[PDB]
């Protein structure tokens, strides 16, 4: 019985972060961690697996922790390398048990921390397409996936309150597409992506190409 | 203030505010043919923007039985008023709900019912003793 913080982190440029994991337990808790990547990601071809832990993306230290009651500890992660482009990994924060000092069956909660490991230069571009079926698609050619908020399909090339905004609010992860599901004869496309705090807002809007 | 980089939590507690336990035992009673809910009202504790929460569990949970593995008897899990398969179920904040605490990541108050099922429907149980786990994950989405 614990908790872990945070549960996103991003890693640039080789530095570590941190992810605490605090004891809510009059027990000593036994922990261990593990790393799972994360392939295909953003997509319906999304799945997890089991990477070893210094040759996969990721640099786990430590990777078990004898947890005292009320304890709290620190576990480091680092990017063994700087990727060409952004990976996906999952932290998996687990109660073992040795012991934690009809039936039982006990109830054991896992916490995953999603990590991004970021590239060098975070470039950010975007592709236009048609699919069979003429679905308009988006295609990431940036090193770095791209949150989507929302897409304007304006009628005309500029952004009269006339155009449909459609709320999709995805990541679209490099090197793949995504499907807006709009088949429809719009002739220029806009749109919106993520921020709050220091990374630097940009608006883009790049031509249908037709049916 | 100053960043405070970080900014996504998730605390999983009881609505009493209380912990979850260890172990759980739904009490073995006939009931005219059915089986009792480990009923438990939760908290999900947050920071905003905490909505993009997915709970899958990492197997198939069973009564786990050595000596006799021979029957299994299943166990249907809901949250959210959605089943919890080994499928990562994408939820949206599912707290009902929204409120601003810039000192507190404000609740997620709804049941999960772990109700145990059998493998054909309307059964008479077996006998035995049934041991076992549930392992649940909490995550974020990409
Ligand atoms: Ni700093
Ligand atoms: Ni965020």
């Amino acid at each position: 019985n614990f908790m872990i913080y945070p549960i996103s982190k991003d890693l640039k440029n080789g530095n570590s972060e941190l992810v605490r994991v605090y004891s809510k337990s009059k027990e000593i808790q036994y922990i261990k961690i593990y790393t799972k990547k994360i392939i295909n990601p953003g997509t319906t071809e999304e799945y997890e697996v089991d990477i070893p832990n210094w040759d996969g993306g990721l640099v786990v230290t430590p990777q078990k922790v004898i947890l005292p009651a009320g304890a709290s500890k620190s576990i480091r992660l680092t990017q063994f390398k700087i990727p060409k482009k952004e990976e996906v990994y999952r932290v998996y924060f687990e109660a073992v048990k040795p012991d934690s000092k009809t039936i039982e069956l006990s109830v054991n909660i896992i916490y995953a921390a999603l990590i991004r490991s970021l590239p060098s230069e975070q470039n950010i571009s975007l592709n236009i397409s048609r699919n069979a079926k003429k679905n308009i698609i988006i295609y990431n050619n940036g090193n770095v996936r791209a949150g989507v908020k929302d897409i304007y399909f304006c009628k005309s090339s500029n952004i009269d309150d006339n155009c449909v905004k459609k709320a999709y609010n995805k990541n679209i992860y490099p090197e793949k597409s995504f499907d807006t599901l709009v088949n429809n004869n719009f002739s220029y496309v806009f749109i919106k992506l993520n921020h709050e705090g220091i990374e630097k807002e940009q608006g883009l809007i790049q031509l249908k190409v037709p049916a | 203030m100053v960043h405070h980089h970080h900014h996504h939590v998730i605390d999983l507690l009881q609505a009493d505010g209380n912990a979850l336990p260890s172990a759980v035992k739904l009490a073995y009673s006939p009931a005219s043919k059915t089986f009792e809910s480990y009923r438990v009202m939760t908290q999900v504790h947050t920071n905003a923007d905490a909505k993009k929460v997915i709970v899958k569990l990492a197997d198939t949970p069973q009564a786990t039985d050595v000596l006799n593995s021979t029957v299994q008897m299943p166990i249907s899990v809901s949250w959210g008023g959605q089943v919890l398969s080994t499928t990562a179920k994408e939820f949206e904040a599912a707290a009902l709900g929204y409120s601003a605490s810039g000192v507190n990541g404000v609740s997620s108050s709804q049941e999960l019912v772990i109700s145990a099922a059998p493998k054909t429907a309307g059964t008479a149980p077996t006998a035995g003793n049934y041991s076992g786990v549930v392992s649940l994950v909490m995550t974020l989405g990409s």
